[PDB]
């Protein structure tokens, strides 16, 4: 007869309780671990994967399926407006729902990290011109004029250098800044050259992405 | 002082008292759908909020046990299991919602004949710590001139709720009586502020009326002894 | 140093008292304009009357329109600087009075519920930015904040005694909840003043007492970032 | 990063959710024989398979607990003991099969008033690890031009099922309600593959229909802001 | 089969039982502790806070709200009686209910400690006179004459020294002594001077305040 | 469960209980009159318990 105290909460079922039980058959040996030269242990491998983001979600026809992946640009438009990226928020709707991180955030609430964008130029061999991509810092509203854009951080994009240009946003959380893309100058070509081109964009995140709070939310269905 | 062993801080904070009360009417008009959701609203009751309002910066986990019985104190053999939805996911509105089918939400099941249940949940709020006061505009959006469509109902500040169902093909035929006790595990405070002296008029606002009150008027006149 | 006819300062032999040995300093852990910031401008004079109950201002809301650097900082939400506040009361030998000055962090504003029906409407657009006009008190027990006046002693405070000295200076440290936080979204602090002695004097004395507010950043900043 | 103690992987995977539901009708037409067999089919439900399909190489043991109650949450004193047949032996078809008399199969009996049952079973599949995808012909026979007589029903891939009977001379007269929770013990993955985006049409095949879908169409037009 | 004894009192619910449970999710990391230069650990910080105490609880009109915080004094009264402080007891009603310690004692029974009072003089620059504040020690009844007051501890209050005067009551518990304030002498001024003044008082407690027994009593409402 | 074992601390403001008292039990400064609550003095005992039944 050993005395023992009965703590409250005996028949409660706990979802987060990690339990272990003795195997029924202690004699069967599981299959040996397979040795492979390359070894990967952590989920960090997914954080460096590149994903394409698209804006022209207007068409829905069957025979227009392949053109979705890019956005065309033409010389007919003059000093207009190329693309209007929505507020950068993986949780909210928009281009970010297709990405891996946005799906991962579907069970989660608070996120923070850095953002980088890469651009490469695919024009004609004889063309000359200058492109500029700038991100407006927080506080500043949407750029009405290019003067309000220049006060923010801007990077020069020459046509002799293709993709070594790197832009970094120091910190994004959850309110924030906005990014806009205008026509820096019109792409002009002489006779015997195509009148249309295409532009490819890249987007990734740095190592400083972290998670704090789990959420019991499921987006499916 | 000379000896501070009996003056231990342990008795200074630890006090268990009745905080909540959940009823399950078998028919009704306020709740004719047969199910109710109870979010953890500490600010709901004045008597408990008086102790808490002395504190400004705090983050801690919670421990709850559930007891059900009859008004005559008799015990009955009924078993329940409790399921929790993260605060990030929206709470169910109608019975046909998908919240009851979610398998990704962890659950723990215990009986009643066993020693009392002890369960703990982590701090899942995206913020660093809870804030009882906010000298500004609660919304954390870039828009600072309009108002959100979901004004008034902002579950983004609380910590979620629990769903209760009965095991069996048919619905339960006995109403139950349940009382809840609340406690703090860690005590850490930074900025000390005064408490409240007058009564509260609204549940979510400390506003007052035009009938002012006085702390005491025991002395008939100050001129005499 | 000041363009005009007013370069008033508060001596050079002030008596600064540290609080709990945590005097403000530079947080430069890991877990150039210095010419135009060191110059101080004197705010306009104000006339104190008998019926005045007090004033309160929101920081740094007042400096958005006043300062030259205030205008271009409306789109740059970052700001971080400590302040030194000097209070002095110019009075002769025929005046009596006492002053209570303190700082109350997160000065919350509470609405009022008057009339036969306890329902309040939205504040108007004009009163959103009162400027130098400010507001007028209605219930001074709560000071539009629900707080009894007697219990404010929990925060740093000082007593103005005219028996020996006339000018006093109080120093407060900068406090924030996060290592980096927005300044134009979260209110920093406010100033509170309460009159203790009603204005009493005989004929022939000066019936007006000047009110002096002095701003001087005792801790210089580097600043400059996107926030 | 600076501190990774709160970012522990423990909360990244551990989530308990409802996965299965077994009914015991007292009479019926779908199951008029009074007994049912439930094989462990993870691929049966779309919502759980979405989490699992991110993984390719895995082998692990299982832990299950069984709870029975009424729709009103009342508890009843009923005892069950569970018997398991190895996957190698064929599953019973008729009541007069010899599977109920097999004594060589180990069994563990626990009550209900005791703390919740924790049981574990080893990995008995003859293969090294489970394979969710197979770029070829599933049969492992030397014949590569004909088809087996048992096509369609291939229990050689699953992990078996359980048999449930009632203790007593006569049959039980109460139906029960049972819910099951599923979890992983060890997490180890090698080859990362994408998940699914569109819905499923058949249970065992990912085929799609001619009505294509689009991830989002929130932007009314891309030309404007 | 391990033998075990069942101690009595299994289903009892204990209010003072401190319990700990395993977290459901062992992977989520709580937010890191924030480092601040100044650190405070104990509740002792409140014990050195000054609180004002008032006696003139007679008026209740709305437009007399500001005058409550002081008590006036005039030269018209001659050698009368200034203020009559009630029995010093934070638990009982009186001026002490507004103080922090008295509210803290609302869940408690036995208290002991030292008391100190501070007074500063705010008269005219030319006035001369002498004030005296004395506390009657225990045993002695209320002072009928100033002779019975002088036998107790008294402190001289000159007008050249403002507030450095400190009076300490060695020990108060829960029967006790009484404190009374008379007009030491009438405040007289010549022509061209105000006929009324005000006096400010201070009250605090020493480090020797302690608590022994907790009580299950709530004063609200 | 096994039988309940509960313990409560000594909360009386005094140092220890006194069964005998060669004097006047009241600890007030008044020594000639009597308190309004004479006869019922819960200040000496250790309190009581409240019992209610769970159920509607």
């Amino acid at each position: 007869g050993f005395p023992t105290e009965l703590k409250p909460g005996t028949n409660q079922f706990l979802t987060t309780d990690d339990g272990v039980s003795a195997p029924i058959l202690p004699n069967f040996h599981p299959t040996p671990c397979i040795h492979i030269p390359g070894e990967v242990r952590n989920l960090l491998e997914l954080c460096q994967v590149e994903t394409i983001l698209e804006v022209n979600n207007v068409p829905t026809n069957a025979t227009s399926l392949m053109e979705r992946l890019r956005f065309p640009v033409s010389a007919q438009a003059g000093k207009g407006e190329l693309c209007a990226v929505f507020r950068a928020d993986p949780g909210r709707s928009g281009p970010w729902q297709s990405t891996l991180l946005g799906q991962l955030c579907g069970y989660y609430t608070q996120w923070s990290g850095s953002l980088e964008v890469t651009f490469m130029f695919t024009g004609s061999f004889m063309a000359t011109g200058k492109m500029l991509i700038a991100y407006t810092p927080p506080g500043g509203p949407l750029p009405k004029d290019r003067a309000t854009a220049m006060l923010g951080t801007h990077v020069i994009w020459d046509f002799g250098l293709q993709s070594s240009v790197t832009l970094v946003i120091p910190w994004i959380s959850n309110t924030t800044g906005l990014v806009s893309i205008w026509y820096q100058t019109n792409y002009v070509v002489p006779i015997g050259a195509p009148n249309t081109a295409y532009i490819i964009a890249l987007a990734a995140a740095q190592k400083n992405f972290t998670m704090q709070l789990c959420k019991d939310a499921s987006d499916i269905l | 002082s000379h000896s501070t062993a009996e003056t231990t801080l342990d008795s200074f904070f630890s006090r268990a008292g009745l905080v909540g009360e959940i009823d399950l009417p078998l028919e009704g008009t306020t709740n004719p759908n047969g199910y109710a959701n109870w979010d953890i609203d500490i600010t709901g009751y004045a008597q408990m909020r008086r102790k808490v309002e002395l504190f400004t910066y705090m983050r801690f986990d919670a421990e709850f046990t559930f007891v059900a019985c009859t008004p005559t104190g008799q015990v009955v053999p009924q078993l329940l299991q409790y399921m929790f939805v993260p605060p990030g996911a929206p709470k169910p509105d109608s019975r046909e919602s998908l919240a009851w089918q979610t398998a990704t939400n962890p659950s723990v099941f215990v009986k009643l004949s066993d020693p009392p249940a002890q369960v703990s949940v982590p701090f899942m709020s995206p913020a660093s710590a809870y804030q009882w006061f906010y000298d500004g505009y609660p919304t954390f959006g870039e828009h600072k001139q309009e108002k959100d469509l979901e004004y008034g109902a902002c579950p983004n500040n609380m910590m979620g709720t629990f769903s209760v169902r009965t095991v069996g093909t048919s619905k339960s035929k006995y109403p139950l009586v349940i009382r809840i006790y609340m406690r703090m595990k860690h005590v850490r405070a930074w900025i000390p502020r005064p408490m409240r002296n007058q009564n509260y008029l609204f549940k979510a606002n400390p506003n007052y009326a035009g009938n002012f009150i006085k702390p005491t008027g025991a002395s008939r006149t100050a001129i005499t002894t | 140093l000041t363009i005009g006819n007013s370069t008033i300062t508060t001596q050079e032999a002030a008596n600064i008292i540290v609080g709990y040995g945590e005097w403000p300093s530079y947080c430069s852990d890991s877990d150039r304009p210095d010419v135009s910031v060191n110059r101080f401008y004197t705010l306009d004079t104000k006339l104190w009357e008998k019926s005045s109950k007090g004033w309160y201002w929101k920081f740094p809301d007042v400096l958005t329109e006043t300062g030259v650097f205030g205008q271009n900082a409306q789109f740059h939400y970052l700001y971080r600087s400590g302040f030194c506040i000097h209070v002095q009361c110019n009075a002769s030998k025929f005046h009596q009075g006492a002053l209570l000055v303190a700082v109350l962090p997160e000065y919350v504003i509470g609405t009022v519920a008057g009339g036969t029906g306890t329902e309040d409407s939205h504040p108007p657009y004009k009163q959103t930015q009162p400027g130098a006009d400010g507001f007028e008190l209605q219930h001074p027990y709560v000071l539009d904040a629900g707080i009894p006046i007697s219990q404010l002693t929990v925060c740093p405070h000082q007593w103005i005694n005219l028996r020996t000295n006339n000018c006093a200076t109080i120093i407060v440290p900068y406090i924030n909840a996060l290592p980096f936080d927005s300044a134009l979204n979260h209110c920093n602090f406010g100033l509170l003043v309460v009159p203790i002695s009603p204005l009493d004097y005989d004929q022939g004395a000066t019936p007006v007492i000047p009110i002096t507010i002095t701003l001087a950043p005792m801790c210089s900043e580097f600043a400059g970032l996107r926030q």
